[PDB]
């Protein structure tokens, strides 16, 4: 039993052990009495404006569109304290926490960077942090694991199983299905077993309000699409939660084709995955025939995600939101593109929504369309990656 | 078929307790897998509770994440477990045979469809770790129509609505981990097998003591796998060892 | 003859050849002229605030600050578009730039992140940009080279001299004396010849405005003291200049002290360096018994600028702002500090800032006391130089 | 004294123009700069102009910053350089000596004793590389009161206004960078010698032709030295030939 639906259409869930289900249900009873309490909505408001520098700007980019018939905004959750959307709910997970009487947080992570968003939360609002992660990602990750221990968080390198990302996250769950009345495990994304995809979305729908009245106050109008990039299906959600009763504007989300569709070597199980049973929900994912979680690919770490949002895959089935893929090449054109027109370096991730907007932009240029691009974060964290890759 | 109520009925004429090993099929390979099992029911394993290696079982602890680690390495796929199952069946005619099982591998290619297979192999049950009873309704119905006994774990923070639950939804017996085995008997759940931390001869005589009808080695019998992998007939003989003392603890 | 003054006091002048001076006094009379144009002022504010996300929080620090009667808020500058305050001025310049028919910009970096931000500023507005850098700072500096690179700046290795800054800076200008007619010379801070302290100011003060309409909000009253790290002066001189008519605000300026004042190792010369002529001013500076100027030295690159600008060292003469000095590990403790207790990575050179009012904290615990930091950048920048230092 | 004024009127007797060469005291060694200006003043230098290194030189170009790091690696310092001014002029007289500085290192010390410690060894004039006329009033002040003339460029950008100035504060000679010429001598500038690209006997005959009452040559000296250093005896050779042509080309 549940206070909310646990599912969109087919997808979602709870498919947890049923040790972990008091959890569940102890979060999702406090998550909506927390969405119906002022005090808790006013302490949250305070702490994105005055902590993390909510709202973040809509910038309109005039040099990339000339000469021809598109006007395109990007929302700027790269100004967001942390350089990305991740922010925005763990501060709201983290006051969840808190709410519930809880005074240490759980996280795991690999290559990502949801272990420093949790860990700057956990130091602002005094919560005992610990991380887990593959050995194998310690040895790999040394500035964020540094970022993560600077800010007070314990990092707990784990070394069963294939010391990898998945034994991260067992870990993770085996330690929070013991401790939960102490601690609150913080969910990257809005995936995972209900409560979760709701939690995230709704903590992230700021993104999707202040785009609708950032874009009327500018343009007098709703715009034609929003376009955001989907590894997980967070930062996507949170900026089309607002727009989705608005009929007339497109939702698209752009899964990572890595080195092409065709080559197998991609991250784009919505579209080309097939419906399984996985982290605690029914959903799309990157498997093999005879039902192993096969792992994604892409050129950025971030869309590294097997599956995606159960919300994500219901608003395609319906054909109320569209997904496509842009592979690595696109990505990195359109990251370069950023760059020297608009003096701005978008992540990765951002870049895959980009290069599908600058698509729709270049196929029909006399094509009238007024479209916004969810900038998810800055790039500074990939000029590594794209400086060798160039090189090369 | 009806090999748990066979067995738990023969038991009782024995006034004696089950005891039933974990073990994950093909580890540490097919064949020394195959020699395994024969020795734990050999050494006197009353059922047997087997695992499939999936790529995230997000359940299981560090042994079994070994376990699954060293399945996969000797190439261990769910189609050869159910061809070593169908062998472990045409060799050992009674004794119950219990799948612990993760979802994906169950709803893949269809849930009937598995339980279907399950049945053709000579599988009694199926316990899919993470499916609570909350989402385990077609789970239950396809297991049921295939005459295979859906299998729940009672958790410690269980409440009283999760019991009667778990007794009115599982088969086979009850996978628990005084007042519970009482309640469950109350609610005439099926038997009860005590699984959390059994690895002594005198925690298999306390759990039927507290009125379970057995005890549940989750892995213990992994450990000893994982620690004679240099030498099989030592693993073998260690597993023989330890399974006959903690069966002789039953009676 | 000037339009405004060129002096505070004895600090200042146009110490150029004399072929730079028509340059000079072309500029002063286009910003002169700028000031009163409301259309380059909303120009200049709708940037700021749509591109470089403006205006930036004010936060507050309950963690730092429990147990004493310190009450301490942090300017966020280092949520900038950029990660700094260098954004604010180098938008300001570029738009002056255009004022004056200019489409080319020139500027000079070595280990700073001048160039980064003169670089966006000119893909932002179509300006051609070229970053003079003495050979061996390209050599250390490959990051921020390949980010200049990406945003469209050209940038121009200098092996003449000794290959390092100020050969750069001597080729910048010997550039601008010939090409001030389409290009100008981008200053990165408040100080060099007039008009440049003069306008940098101006172009920075939104920080003080900011600050004191924020602190204004939330204490309802003025700040005991804003404090603010000084290398050449523009963060400080920004947070500064609209609280200096309000005589009860102490303006407190923070100079690098180095491995430590007596150990002549440090970027001190307001306060403990001598007067001089050097880039076009006539201010306290590093230098030996006989006149050769002196480098500055600072565990923090940003600060490591052998001079001041002529407005702080009048500011001191007068005894109107104050300025003090902390050490490379005060200002690594600082920083430690605010990333465990609020979850902020300060830059290395803020952290000197924040040193200082932990230390007036600290110092007197029980006096009563509401502070605000400039929090000049974020130290994402700073992670492996600290991390580094950490280890030995 | 008044050394450039009493060799102004000898070369207009003459009918002939002055070439003025410059050179980086010190550069590369103090011996050998020693040698290098006995050299240009043998082949023939009408007056000389002569640097201080300085740590940052933000005018001069690339051949004038490679001659101050050649002179500070040599350890030369403004005490060692006025050591050698006095030197210069105890052996030659007549001949006008003028510095080329930079702000601070007149400034360092107080800008009055600076100029009295130019009285004192003997020179006549100091161009201050980064003080603009709008800035020059305690330099030429000091100047004037210790017999030392200021002296002023007269940029290529110049205007009515800038004319009128360098006419009135400039002292010695007016150092410029047809009309201008006439504007000067209008204004009874101090003789203007011209220093814009003079490397070739051309360019001094064309300068003389164009009003000018000589040229100075920037650099183009500096470059010989530049490119002899392997072998001084070498260096001076060309420095000879290339002086003496230049000088030439005045008559
Ligand atoms: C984490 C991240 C993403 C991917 O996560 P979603 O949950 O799919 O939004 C995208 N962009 C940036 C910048 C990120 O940091
Ligand atoms: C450039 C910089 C400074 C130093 O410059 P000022 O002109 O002295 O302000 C200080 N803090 C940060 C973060 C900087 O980037
Ligand atoms: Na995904
Ligand atoms: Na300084």
């Amino acid at each position: 039993t549940t206070l909310l639906n646990p599912y969109f259409g087919e997808f979602g869930g709870m498919y947890v052990p049923q040790i972990l289900m008091p959890a569940l249900n102890q979060l999702e009873e406090a998550f909506v009495s927390a969405q119906k309490d002022p005090e808790f909505q006013a302490q949250f408001a305070d702490l994105l404006k005055n902590y993390a520098g909510r709202p973040t700007a809509l910038t309109k980019c005039q040099n990339i569109t000339a000469g021809t018939r598109t006007t395109l905004y990007l929302k700027r959750e790269d100004l967001l304290h942390g350089g990305a959307h991740k922010t925005n709910q763990v501060l709201g997970q983290a006051l969840l926490a808190k709410r519930m009487g809880k005074s240490e947080i759980i996280a795991e992570v690999g290559a990502g960077n949801h272990g420093v968003a949790s860990a700057l939360a956990s130091a602002l609002l005094g919560l005992k942090c610990r991380i887990y992660m593959g050995a194998k990602d310690v040895e790999r990750q040394s500035p964020n694991v540094f970022r993560m221990r600077l800010m007070g968080a314990e990092v707990i390198p784990v070394h069963s199983g294939s010391a990898t990302l998945k034994d991260a996250c067992n870990e993770a769950l085996r330690d929070w299905s013991g401790s939960y009345e102490t601690a609150h495990y913080m969910l990257g994304t809005a995936a995972g077993p209900h409560p979760y995809p709701t939690i995230v979305r709704e903590f992230q729908r700021m993104i999707g309000e202040e785009t609708k009245a950032q874009i009327l106050d500018k343009e007098g109008r709703l715009p034609d699409a929003v376009i955001a990039c989907v590894g997980g299906g967070s930062n996507a959600i949170g900026m089309f939660a607002d727009f989705i009763n608005d009929t007339s504007v497109g939702l698209i989300g752009v899964e990572p084709g890595g080195h092409g569709i065709e080559t197998g070597e991609h991250g784009a199980p919505l579209k080309h995955g097939r419906v399984g049973i996985y982290f605690g929900m029914k959903a799309p994912m990157m498997q093999t025939a005879d039902g192993q979680i096969e792992e994604s690919y892409s050129i950025s770490a971030g869309l590294d995600f097997p599956s995606v949002g159960p919300q994500h895959a219901y608003l395609n089935s319906i054909g109320r939101a569209d997904y496509v893929s842009i592979t690595d090449d696109e990505a990195l054109e359109a990251f370069k593109t950023l760059c020297r027109h608009e003096g701005i370096i978008p992540a990765l991730e951002s870049s895959h929504a980009l290069a599908h907007a600058l698509k729709m932009m270049r196929e029909q240029p006399e094509k009238e369309q007024l479209l916004v691009v969810n900038l998810s974060g800055r790039g500074d964290k990939d000029i590594f990656t794209v400086h060798d890759i160039l090189k090369a | 078929m009806e090999r748990y109520e066979n067995l738990f009925a023969q038991l009782n004429d024995r006034r004696e307790g089950a005891f039933v090993p974990f073990v994950t099929l093909g580890d540490p390979g097919i064949e020394q897998s195959l020699k395994i099992i024969d020795t734990l029911i050999d050494a006197g394993a009353d059922a047997l509770e087997l695992g499939v290696p999936f790529s995230d079982p997000l359940a299981d602890g560090p042994t079994i994440q070994n376990a699954n680690l060293r399945a996969f390495a000797a190439g261990v796929t769910p189609a050869q477990c159910f061809e070593m199952l169908a062998i472990i069946r045409e060799k050992h005619p009674t004794i119950p045979i219990g799948l612990l099982m993760y979802a994906n591998l169950v709803f893949n290619n269809g849930i009937d469809a598995f339980y279907a297979r399950c049945e053709q192999v000579g599988v009694d049950s199926v316990l899919v770790a993470d499916v609570p009873v909350e989402e385990s309704a077609p789970f239950r119905q396809a297991a049921l129509r295939h005459n295979i006994a859906p299998i729940f774990i009672c958790p410690p923070n269980a409440d009283d609505d999760l019991l009667r639950q778990v007794a009115s939804y599982g088969r086979g017996y009850t996978y628990l981990l005084h007042h519970l085995i009482e309640k469950l008997k109350e609610y005439h759940a099926a038997p009860a097998l005590q699984g959390f931390g059994i690895s002594s001869p005198e925690q298999v005589s306390a759990a039927v003591r507290a009125g379970a009808a057995g005890a549940i080695s989750g892995s213990a019998i992994v450990k000893i796998i994982e620690k004679n992998l240099a030498s099989p007939k030592q693993m073998l003989a260690e597993l023989r060892s330890f399974v006959s003392a903690m069966k002789a603890a039953s009676r």
